[PDB]
DNA sequence: AATCCCCTTGGCGGTTAAAACGCGGGGGACAGCGCGTACGTGCGTTTAAGCGGTGCTAGAGCTGTCTACGACCAATTGAGCGGCCTCGGCACCGGGATTCTCGA
DNA sequence: TCGAGAATCCCGGTGCCGAGGCCGCTCAATTGGTCGTAGACAGCTCTAGCACCGCTTAAACGCACGTACGCGCTGTCCCCCGCGTTTTAACCGCCAAGGGGATT
């Protein structure tokens, strides 16, 4: 889930 | 000879006379180990029929010891068998 | 360039602390193989088979190189001859 | 029946139930079979008869008809495989082969 | 006190061998003592041999395979040959 | 000591619980299977009470007490796991929540282009998403795997990360282990992008490595990074020495795929290198078994793995069943194990980040085999399907190749006229005749036609120039090459053997193409000047490549079409093969295309790839 | 009593009579002490073990059996007494 | 004139002589005396049958015998014919004896 | 445990065979010197070992039956063992001829 | 190449003591039963031994050159051998004690 949230910063 | 191994490139080697593998360096190394400063040239053929016969002397037991229990294969216990049988009995794989 | 002897204790020295092979070992492979194909034909050889038969081969030819090596300092020389092999041999038993 | 020994039956000379009761006591294995006596017995029968013959030839050579120790250490000590077998065994009485070193002679 | 020996076996064998050769006492009792030495020999190469195989029976594979390791070379293939036609005797008879 | 091993109660239960429920095949995983006693234990299903059933158990004939103490040893080795589970999903866990607050504020850790960076270049955002990634990981102490496909920069992403740690006060030594063919492009990178880092090349012969090692423990020159081999790595317990009793902070593996194999020696030579952390990069993680994914998260995570590989590996090594034989227990700890990895391996895909590459095509070439080829391989095939002789395979493929690998041309009677002919030669005027023959008879007709070439007084025995190009997939080669030379393309063109290049050389020869060729048998340190030479001159047509060396890591962004004259049992070598020149910085459609010829193994082969490629394809979705 | 001083009674003509059996053609004068002291470390070390053996079947009288055995035991097997 | 042999002759002679008889070489009493007196120092007061202290002598003159053999051997080795100490601890040596 | 007789220990004396002591001399050990050749080292070239990887299949290794073989017992018996003669094979002596060493 | 002398072999005669044959009597080997378990055999699993390929790199090899050591020749001196003379102690023959291993 951490590769969603590196483009969601 | 054959080919002359230099110059010919070939793919695969009919790999024969293979006592010659044992090459003189080895056996520099080997007598280096037992302490030798200086080794004359005719050493070498000496050491390659010494060791062929001790290796002949040991593989006979070894094969006896095999062809004995109905096997196809020469295991380890077999040679450390065959070892035992000469007085050099040899640890590392059991006694 | 440095004088013959220097390098022959750094080898003795080299070769005495370690217990690794001195020979390489698909050489030896293909000998024992040839040696045993003239016993039973269609063999096969465990790994650890030929590798006991490998390091008995080199502590054999260690001792029988260090008792050469005494029988040639006997003669008053430096380099190892045939008959200084052939005269250890003899003692021993071997012949 | 009429008893025969086992050893008529195997062509033999030397003993099989002597054999295989040293066999038995020896404490060899628990369980000794049926041919292994006979085996063992055939094959000191062919020892002894092949160092009987060498003997007895190195008796005629002497012109005697009667074997001694020295026959027998001559016997073994000149054949090359009876001299591997019994490389590491003293013959009492046997002596030494005569055998001279070639520079010891004179010159 | 009783005593065995092989004196009367090794007697009989040597007047097959040389019909008029006699033996004395000392080559007697070295004969005795050889063959108490390779019976004892090949009856613990047997055993042993028998002990490393797992097995607790001694019987004439053992023995061959003890006489071919013992006896070097022609004397290895003529004493199997013999004790083989022993044992076939014995077996067929 | 041995004493008396009283179970435990909680063991008693787990024991009985797991006899109860367990499946056929779960029960199989028991040692000391017998499998009609695995069989009983359904029979033996009152489950009356743990003394009860020990009772069943023993009044079952047929049945052994060790099988209790079995089963006991596989739950604890499964336990084992179990807290190892709940040690690795926290791990994730840990991470998983200071991944997501990030996002709250309107800025967040978005580490930016280091200004140590070649100012002219600049990272595209994905490269800067994965440095973010390794950034945050590394912050936790952990070890990654950047498993990002072929060409997506991951050599780049990793120099600016050391980059990054530059920055931030760590100039410790940190290493870098590459490819032999890859390792100069290395040095031209971390130059290009990071000219700050001092880089040893500590690489060459064993003099040269000796200076290199005198003048560092001379603490002559201060280094940042040493790039070298896997070879150069472990070949000597100096250079062993050397690697352990540095101070290493990172340790990064290029192709990590070469250490799929947890029993070959450069692996646990690998993991005797001393270094707080190690970094793997790969494009293709997962090769063909579960057990290699194992291998690779036991190297990058060991010690939370490293007292726990014996219970890994058992119950990883059942690759011999299929995709439904897999026991239940097996998917789901296939499952939880793409669970364990999510945290530590992080994928990009090219198709579905850089939208500005062409997309790539394929042509599947059916190649019909000449008569004289047909009859060759009926023949051969009859021969050996009767039937040592590992022939069943591997030379059924050669004369799918093209049939000079073999010797039918060169019968016995030509061997012994050449063999007695050959006395004439000076430096086989001594030579035996009868050991001539012998070593001919081993030799291929190409090669039998190089040495016709080589010697004056057997010049006669050439070979037609018809011969040599009697191929289906020469025929088809040479159409296809004249097609794109029209075209004006440059082809880069692949095979698994060193002497089906050889004659591709020959073949290019008689068709006055332009060509360059790489493979194992080329010294390491004029492959980059080759690689250059194909990418500037344009005049080159053609890039013989072998598949091992040529294949691995280097960019081919000049060609735009990539023939593979043979493919693989493995289909990722491949892979690999076909995106050297599909990668950042293409300007053209990369057009692949397979030879494969009609009728053969090679069809069994191609249906066999397509088999495993759709097995990656489900496994990774 | 006291047994003393007998290494000596393996004398100088008996040592150059057994090199001779053994080929020797000519001796060093300092053969004789190398050899007695030889013969008493051959001597000591079967004793010791025909000592052993007689202990263990625990008797006062040595027999030839037991020497035999003891050299049996050395690698030194001997025919013609048992 | 009186007839000397050349310094050798009577070794040769005797090297034959000795090589084609079969009896012992050493005195029976002192070699008694040596085995009692070896004996002694293990236990006190044994009792030895004949025939023990024969086997001893035949055991102990074979020994010497092969002993004084790789002796020579070890002498002819250094291109001389008289055999010394140093040639005994050769032997010795190369056997294992020591 | 009591007892026995047979073998080992110890003793006397003599004789005479072997070992100890002495001495000249010769011949071999041993140190030195000098040539010349063969072995060690250095350098470039190649060549094969070693390692990884892929695949296949013989054969080791294990289990379960059950058939035969080997152990244990009983009674029978005749082969070998100890004993006791008895004669010829061999150790020894004595004379003649032969052969080997050595100094003219 | 030779005469003399010393060692050696050949032949014939002698007698003595141990090999060899005959005999009575155990007592171990043989023969016939039964019983228990050891291993021969069939079958099955899966492992590891072998065959093939490529890559890489270090070791093996071929040659040049030089110098250290092995072998031959020389001289000397010292130590061992052959022969002679003297002592001494082994060896044999006969006799007594006693204790220790075997038998009851
Ligand atoms: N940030 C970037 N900007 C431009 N080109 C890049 C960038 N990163 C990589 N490339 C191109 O890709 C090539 C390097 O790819 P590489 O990182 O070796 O692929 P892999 O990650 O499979 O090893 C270079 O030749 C370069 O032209
Ligand atoms: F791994 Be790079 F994409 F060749
Ligand atoms: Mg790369």
């Amino acid at each position: 889930t951490l590769l969603k949230t590196s483009m969601g910063l | 000879k054959g080919l002359g191994k230099g110059g010919a490139k070939r793919h695969r080697k009919v790999l024969r006379d293979n006592i010659q593998g044992i090459t003189k360096p080895a056996i520099r190394r080997l007598a280096r180990r037992g302490g030798v400063k200086r080794i004359s040239g005719l050493i070498y053929e000496e050491t390659r029929g010494v060791l062929k016969v001790f290796l002949e002397n040991v593989i006979r037991d070894a094969v006896t010891y095999t062809e004995h229990a109905k096997r196809k294969t020469v295991t380890a216990m077999d040679v450390v068998y065959a070892l035992k049988r000469q007085g050099r009995t040899l640890y590392g794989f059991g006694g | 360039r440095y004088r013959p002897g220097t390098v022959a204790l750094r080898e003795i020295r080299r070769y005495q602390k370690s217990t690794e092979l001195l020979i390489r070992k698909l050489p030896f492979q293909r000998l024992v193989r040839e040696i045993a194909q003239d016993f039973k034909t269609d063999l096969r050889f465990q790994s650890s088979a030929v590798m006991a038969l490998q390091e008995a081969s080199e502590a054999y030819l260690v001792a029988l190189f260090e008792d050469t090596n005494l029988c040639a300092i006997h003669a008053k020389r430096v380099t190892i001859m045939p008959k200084d092999i052939q005269l250890a041999r003899r003692i021993r038993g071997e012949r | 029946a009429k008893a025969k020994t086992r050893s008529s039956r195997a062509g033999l000379q030397f003993p099989v139930g002597r054999v295989h009761r040293l066999l038995r006591k020896g404490n060899y294995a628990e369980r000794v079979g049926a041919g292994a006596p006979v085996y063992l017995a055939a094959v000191l029968e062919y020892l002894t008869a092949e160092i009987l013959e060498l003997a007895g030839n190195a008796a005629r050579d002497n012109k005697k008809t009667r074997i001694i120790p020295r026959h027998l250490q001559l016997a073994v000590r000149n054949d090359e495989e009876l001299n591997k077998l019994l490389g590491r065994v003293t013959i009492a009485q046997g002596g030494v082969l005569p055998n001279i070193q070639s520079v010891l002679l004179p010159k | 006190t009783r005593k065995e020996s092989y004196a009367i076996y090794v007697y009989k064998v040597l007047k097959q061998v040389h019909p008029d050769t006699g033996i004395s006492s000392k080559a007697m009792s070295i004969m005795n003592s050889f063959v108490n030495d390779v019976f004892e020999r090949i009856a613990g190469e047997a055993s042993r041999l028998a002990h490393y195989n797992k097995r607790s029976t001694i019987t004439s594979r053992e023995i061959q395979t003890a006489v071919r390791l013992l006896l070097p070379g022609e004397l290895a293939k003529h004493a199997v040959s013999e004790g083989t036609k022993a044992v076939t005797k014995y077996t067929s008879a | 000591s041995s004493g008396e091993e009283v179970m435990e109660d909680g063991y008693k239960g787990k024991i009985l619980h797991f006899l109860q429920d367990a499946s056929i095949g779960e029960l199989t995983l028991i040692p000391q299977c017998s499998q009609k006693k695995a069989q009983k234990i359904t029979e033996l299903r009152p489950f009356n009470s743990w003394e009860a059933l020990f009772t069943k158990m023993s009044k079952t004939n047929g049945l052994s007490e060790d099988l209790i103490w079995h089963c006991k040893t596989l739950i604890q080795e499964r336990d084992v796991v179990i807290r190892l589970m709940n040690k690795c999903e926290d791990i994730s866990n840990k991470l998983t929540k200071q991944v997501t607050m990030l996002t709250g504020n309107g800025g967040g850790w978005n580490i930016e282009q280091p200004s140590i960076l070649n100012q002219s270049l600049s990272l595209k955002p994905y490269q800067k998403v994965g440095l973010n990634w390794l950034a945050l990981v590394h912050k936790h102490g952990l070890n990654g795997i950047l498993a990002d496909e072929m060409g997506l920069g991951k050599t780049i992403q990793a120099i600016a990360f050391l980059a990054y740690l530059y920055q931030e006060g760590n100039n410790g030594p940190h290493l870098i282990v590459v490819p032999a063919s890859t390792i100069d492009n290395w040095l031209r990178e971390v130059n290009l992008w990071c000219p700050t880092l001092k880089v040893l090349c500590y690489y060459g012969s064993q003099e040269e490595r000796k200076q290199i090692r005198f003048n560092i423990h001379s603490r002559y020159e201060d280094y940042n990074v040493i790039v070298t081999t896997y070879n150069c790595a472990i070949s000597s317990s100096d250079d062993r020495s050397l690697f352990r009793r540095l101070k290493l902070n990172y340790a990064i593996f290029d192709e990590g795929h070469m250490l799929k194999n947890m029993g070959s020696i450069r692996y646990q030579h690998l993991m005797t290198i001393n270094a707080n952390n190690r970094l793997l990069l790969t494009g293709t993680p997962v090769q063909n078994n579960l057990l290699e994914l194992m291998s690779l998260l036991n190297f990058v995570m060991p010690h939370m793995f490293s007292s726990s590989t014996s219970e890994i590996r058992r119950m990883f090594s059942s690759k011999t069943k299929s995709a439904d034989e897999q026991s239940i227990y097996e998917k789901e700890r296939i499952a939880h194990a793409k669970q364990i990895i999510k945290p530590f391996i992080l994928r990009r895909v090219k198709e579905e980040v850089l939208k500005q590459l062409p997309p790539k095509k394929d042509r599947i070439e059916l190649c019909a085999m000449s008569e004289k080829q047909e009859q060759l391989y009926l023949g051969l095939f009859n021969r050996l399907k009767k039937s040592e002789m590992c022939n069943v395979m591997m030379q059924l493929r050669k004369m799918a190749n093209h049939p000079l690998l073999h010797r039918q041309y060169y019968t016995a009677e030509k061997l012994k006229e050449m063999s007695q002919l050959m006395l004439k030669e000076p430096t086989h005027c001594e030579a035996n005749p009868d050991l001539i023959f012998e070593d001919m008879e081993v030799m291929t007709d190409f090669e039998l036609h190089v040495l016709c070439k080589q010697y004056r007084h057997i010049n006669n025995f050439q070979l037609d120039m018809d011969l040599i190009l009697d191929s289906g997939k020469f025929r088809v080669l040479g159409c296809i090459l004249s097609e794109l030379k029209q075209k004006g393309d440059r082809v880069v063109l692949f095979s698994q053997f060193t002497m089906m290049l050889d004659i591709l050389e020959v073949l290019l020869k008689h068709h006055q193409h332009r060509y360059l060729r790489l493979d194992g048998k080329t010294q390491i340190s004029e492959r980059i000047h080759l690689i250059d030479e194909f990418n500037t001159d344009m005049d080159i047509f053609v890039f013989l490549l072998s598949t091992k060396a040529g294949g691995l890591g280097i960019n081919l962004t000049s060609a735009n079409v990539v023939i593979l004259h043979d493919i693989d049992c493995n289909p990722y070598n491949d892979k690999q093969a076909e995106d050297r020149c599909h990668r950042v910085g293409q300007t053209k459609e990369v057009l692949v295309i397979k030879l494969i010829s009609q009728g053969t193994i090679e069809e069994s082969m191609l249906k066999i790839n397509q088999q495993k490629l759709k097995l990656e394809q489900d496994m990774t979705t």
